[PDB]
């Protein structure tokens, strides 16, 4: 007879059409855009149970000085010498620095006091800094607001002749970054629109097709982004600015992919030489379960990211998941009902010029008939571009990731002229014991911490009450009736703790502090600290340890932990559907093996590429996108191919090679190139990361499309032959019929 | 019996890989 | 290394080290020597790749 | 096209063998 869903799809297509525009456009108008919900509703970067974020709270809760991480700094230099105009232009602003509260909350004053005046002054006298510490945490707007808050009550006074001023720092780092996110979205806009644009007209030689192609992909976009934000807007679930980045790149993947699916299928069965209604049901019946299947296993291995233990993943998974299920719903029902209703305007969607299918019949019977050869030359190529993956770096440092015209970046510049460290990302480490600190013994003890801490190699400055240059290089002793000035109990006041449980010293790195030695260095630092308090009365004391390398080394063990959740994860549920839709073992075996060799071959040869040839290495980011965004949509290719060569074997295992081939391959790989090229056009971006992973993505899945997909699935099925579809019992081919 | 066994395989299969995938990811999370 | 971070913090910070003998020339030999055997390798197995893919034709 | 690339097959893949030579080859002379 006939199936129920295509034919209540079909007879109810306009009411559905119009009923899905209507939430569109509700959804679109009554609720904003998802920038400004992500910017509102956004989340913390690192976990509340990391060891750094629990320090740098410890650290906040015992000196007073709020409950952030955050922090800024204010940088003045000269061509000269600085002179007293510079210390009232000083006094001045810390003043009006002071009298704001509900931006800043502490300020580090040490150039103003004579003592630490020549550890917060370089070495020829013509550059001074000063640290404050703002409202709210990283990846928040408050700390955005703060640095815009801060930045113009610097900028509002004009400073004196000579003398000039900048601000530095992490915060002002992410503000200036979400700042160049905002406004580097305009020309390679452009070049993206065009390349999609002549990519389309180049695979369908039509302008009608990619008319309607772009309408579906959309509107499934529009359908998406209004879903998501009415489900963010009440508080029902929570968004981010990487989860809204992360789900509209997904959601124009699977778009795109879906809508490619569906119109080559209905070409191809009128290609096959039937008429239009008969087409679009076998269409319906061949890739709407293909379609259900690939966006529900997408799902649930967005779903299961949501178990991990880092903020960058854990506030993405239910996103991703609603998003799909809405994908997933438009594609099933607004998909089909706009193909009939164009089907039957008149001739709009028609087939012309079928030379895809020979060739990819040609290609099907090459990979037949020699299977071994082929699989041989395939696995070459594969280990081509496995051998250089063990060799492979990080970096964590943003600087050197992003335009030079930022103001933070010529702040930086202006540093790195009179400064010969990285003084602008310190890190501070607290010792916190049980009885008071004002003695000399225990600061005999401190002397000798600071001492074990400067010996680290890498460590260039330790700054600590007993030596407050940073240069702890002498035996040292203090006399008791030192308490008594009010000088040094301002320094006192600065260094120890106002109950004198605690004790703080600032640490500055060498050369790079966020490159994979000076994540190292600060282990070496704990440790060397807690060598240091061995011994003495001060030993059994709880030591914290805050900064910007801290968290990078939480968030990297964070990263490979998550990376192996993940990863089980989302081959678990590959291996499920698999097994479901073949009803075979080892075709999923194969399936899961060959998806893990073609994500590690792809991603050695991105490596290859930038940090070999151009020299430049890659973010850790750009992995986890890379192989979140190249698992799905590698999962729903193989899951169609696999369905495809499943649906006709009857006629033969070789047969059914060249027919899946060549009814499959050809739209398989059209809709590869369209997104592999999509992504590939943003490596003009002045952004780096960006840049990065759109290029990444863009040739490890042209590697996947072109060699992996085509050439070593097909030779591995045609040379397993029969045990392809262990244990269920197949034939190599069928009794030998008369002529 | 052994119909039991071979006519419900597949589910018995699933449920074997869900467990052991459960149990690994909820092994990892602790670390 | 040792001189290096044993000139940190005192007034020869940045200074020049300088250090040579026998046992720093067997060193510079013996770097050198890996990446050259790398180098001489290369060269060598491309020209007998060439060599037998003119004489025979066939490149498996 | 097909037949030039086809008829002289050999002369381009020396070309290609001696040029991903030498680029190795002046990448590691850096060394
Ligand atoms: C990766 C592998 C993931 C899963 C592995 C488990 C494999 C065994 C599952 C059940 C076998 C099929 C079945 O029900 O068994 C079938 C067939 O049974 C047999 O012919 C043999 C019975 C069992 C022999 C298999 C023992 C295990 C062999 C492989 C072990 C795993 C190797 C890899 C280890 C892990 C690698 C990381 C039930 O007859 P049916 O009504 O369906 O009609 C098909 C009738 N020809
Ligand atoms: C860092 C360096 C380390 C090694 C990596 C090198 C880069 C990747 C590896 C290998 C690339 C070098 C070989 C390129 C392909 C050779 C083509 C060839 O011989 O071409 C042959 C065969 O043509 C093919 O079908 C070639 C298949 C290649 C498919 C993909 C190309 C790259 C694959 C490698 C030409 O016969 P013919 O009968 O028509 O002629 C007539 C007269 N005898």
């Amino acid at each position: 007879a006939r199936p129920f869903i295509p034919r209540m799809i079909r007879t109810f297509a306009v009411p559905i059409i119009l009923g899905w525009l209507v939430t569109i456009a509700v959804l679109n108008v009554t609720v904003p855009q998802l920038e400004t919900v992500g910017q509102i509703q956004a989340v913390s970067m690192s976990p509340d149970a990391a060891p750094s974020m629990i320090s740098m709270k410890h650290i906040g809760k015992v000196f007073e000085e709020g409950d952030s991480d955050s922090a800024a700094m204010i940088v003045l230099e000269g061509q000269r010498p600085l002179g007293d105009a510079a210390h009232a232009f000083y006094d001045q602003m810390i003043g009006r620095l002071q009298a704001d509260t509900t931006h800043v909350q502490s300020l580090q004053d040490f150039w103003g006091d004579p003592l630490t005046a020549t550890g917060a002054q370089s070495s020829d006298g013509k550059a001074a800094y000063v640290q404050v510490k703002l409202a709210g945490n990283q990846g928040e707007s408050l700390a955005n607001e703060s640095v815009e808050a801060v930045k113009t009550i610097v900028e509002r006074l004009a400073p004196p002749p000579g003398v000039k001023v900048y601000v530095t720092g992490s915060a002002a780092l992410v503000a200036d970054q979400q700042q160049a996110g905002d406004r580097s979205l305009q020309v390679i806009e452009a070049v993206t629109f065009t390349v999609i644009i002549v990519m389309l007209l180049l695979v369908y030689r039509s302008i009608i097709t990619s008319a309607i192609m772009l309408t579906m992909v959309v509107l499934g976009l529009l359908a998406t982004r209004g879903g998501v934000a009415f489900l963010g807007f009440h508080r029902i679930i929570g968004l981010s600015t990487f989860a809204t980045n992360l789900l509209v790149v997904l959601a124009i993947a699977a778009a795109t992919d879906y809508a490619i699916f569906l119109i080559g299928r209905y070409q191809e069965a009128r290609g096959l030489g039937q008429d239009r209604e008969s087409a679009y049901y076998t269409m319906f019946g061949g890739t709407a379960h293909v379609v259900l299947g690939s966006g529900l296993t997408i799902a649930g291995a967005t779903f299961c990211l949501s178990f991990t233990r880092l903020p960058y993943f854990q506030t993405l998974g239910v996103p991703l998941a609603i998003g799909m299920v809405i994908v997933v719903a438009a594609a099933l029902t607004l998909g089909p009902a706009i193909i009939a209703v164009t089907s039957r305007f008149g001739k709009l969607l028609e087939p012309k010029r079928m030379a895809r299918v020979r060739g990819w019949r040609k290609v099907g019977a090459a990979i037949v008939r020699w299977p071994g050869p082929i699989l041989v030359g395939a696995v070459a190529l594969a280990l081509v571009g496995l051998l250089t993956l063990p060799g492979y770096r990080t970096n964590y440092n943003d600087r050197n990731y992003l335009p030079a015209d930022l103001p933070a970046n010529e702040g930086y510049a202006a540093a790195e002229r009179h400064f010969s460290q990285a003084r602008m990302n310190p890190e501070v480490l607290m010792v916190e014991s049980d009885h008071d600190m004002r003695n000399s013994a225990d600061f005999l003890v401190i002397n000798k911490i600071a001492k074990a801490i400067f010996a680290v190699e890498g460590i260039s400055r330790v700054q600590a009450i007993t030596r407050p240059d940073g240069k702890p290089i002498e035996s040292f002793y203090l006399p008791p009736e030192v308490f008594d000035n009010p000088d040094f109990q301002r320094g006192l006041e600065q260094f120890l703790s106002p109950d004198g449980h605690a004790v703080r010293f600032i640490i500055s790195h060498e050369g790079d502090p966020m490159s994979q030695a000076g994540i190292a260095r600060i282990a070496k630092i704990k440790t060397a600290a807690k060598e240091a308090i061995k011994g003495t009365p001060l030993e059994g004391s709880a030591i914290y340890l805050g900064g910007t390398a801290a968290m990078f080394k939480d968030l990297s063990d964070g990263n490979t932990y998550d990376l192996m959740i993940a990863g089980i994860s989302a081959l678990c549920l590959i291996f499920i559907i698999m097994l479901i839709t073949t009803r075979s073992v080892v075709a999923a075996a194969v399936i899961v093996g060959t998806v893990v060799l073609s994500l590690g071959a792809s991603f050695g040869l991105s490596v290859l590429i930038w940090q070999h040839i151009l020299g430049i290495e890659l973010h850790w980011l750009v992995l986890a996108m890379a192989v979140i965004i190249l698992l799905a949509v590698g999962a729903d290719y193989n899951l169609l191919l696999v369905a495809r060569l499943k649906e006709e074997i009857h006629a033969g295992i070789n047969t059914g090679i060249i027919r899946a081939m060549g009814g499959s391959g050809s739209v398989v790989t059209a809709a590869g190139l369209v997104f592999a090229f999509t992504m590939m056009s943003f490596a003009v971006s002045e952004l780096t990361v960006m840049a990065q992973v759109g290029t990444t993505i863009g040739m490890g899945l042209l590697f996947d499309t072109l060699i992996v997909r085509s050439f070593m699935t097909p030779s591995i099925a045609a040379l397993l032959g029969k045990w392809f579809w262990w244990p269920q019992v197949v034939r190599q081919r069928p009794i030998p019929q008369p002529w | 019996s052994i119909g039991t066994l071979k006519r419900a395989w597949i589910p018995l299969l699933i449920l074997v890989v869900v467990a052991i995938a459960g149990f690994t990811v909820q092994r990892i999370r602790t670390f």
